[PDB]
């Protein structure tokens, strides 16, 4: 078998097997909901909408924001669209892969718990792991030490890596994000 | 000389042709009882809210 990676930096939402180059396809993480009377009767009433799905249909939809500052904001919404993601892009079952999950550091642990809590027993899959940004980065980088910055949608960060470690007291962690810049942009 | 059918058809005829009185007494009197319900129209608003903050 195989193994698979979800991408859940904040932003459009990455997810792919081991190896391709680039994900197959990535999504906003909106979530949104009606917002009016549905009067089309012949219309199927869908209560729920993510992903660019949504972001066609949006005008009648009102947003929720699954994620504030890097910290994802309501379980049962991240279910649903994980759920999604797999069945519609990935024809994937939680089975097929490991999978391996993708965090802001030094943030509560309860992300980390319902997290693997939720994905062990709703999904049913066979490892999982949970990594750090900047180590992602270096690999990428390809230069054993370094710092990093990278400010996504969701909080942005500093920490130097040296080669092989951690320096967890240097690290610096920030809601400056794009998203609350752009709020101010109003 | 009299009070007939002539004149009575008139007075008739011009009741039917008042359009005012029918209309105001029809209209008017129903317009003031014209309302009891806890909307579901409004069950969207409160659902609305619910989504809402
Ligand atoms: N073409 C673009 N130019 C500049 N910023 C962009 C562009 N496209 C997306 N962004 C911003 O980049 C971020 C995309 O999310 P991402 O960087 O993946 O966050 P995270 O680090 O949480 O994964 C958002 O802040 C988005 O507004």
């Amino acid at each position: 078998t195989t193994a698979l990676v979800c991408d859940n930096g904040s932003g459009l939402v990455k997810a792919g097997f081991a190896g391709d180059d680039a994900p197959r396809a990535v999504f906003p993480s909106i979530v949104g909901r009606p917002r009016h009377q549905g009067v089309m009767v012949g219309m199927g009433q869908k209560d729920s909408y993510v992903g660019d799905e949504a972001q066609s249909k949006r005008g009648i939809l009102t947003l929720k924001y699954p994620i504030e500052h890097g910290i994802i904001t309501n379980w049962d919404d991240m279910e649903k669209i994980w759920h999604h993601t797999f069945y519609n892009e990935l024809r994937v079952a939680p089975e097929e892969h490991p999978t391996l999950l993708t965090e802001a550091p030094l943030n509560p642990k309860a992300n980390r718990e319902k997290m693997t809590q939720i994905m062990f027993e709703t999904f049913n899959v066979p490892a999982m792991y949970v990594a750090i940004q900047a180590v992602l980065s270096l690999y990428a980088s390809g230069r054993t030490t370094g710092i990093v910055l990278d400010s996504g949608d969701g909080v942005t960060h500093n920490v130097p890596i040296y080669e092989g470690y951690a320096l967890p007291h240097a690290i610096m962690r920030l809601d400056l994000a794009g998203r609350d810049l752009t709020d101010y942009l109003m | 000389x009299x009070x007939x059918x002539x004149x009575x058809x008139x007075x008739x005829x011009x009741x039917x042709x008042x359009x005012x009185x029918y209309x105001x007494x029809x209209x008017x009197x129903x317009x003031x009882x014209x309302x009891x319900x806890x909307x579901x129209x409004x069950x969207x608003x409160x659902x609305x809210x619910x989504x809402x903050x």
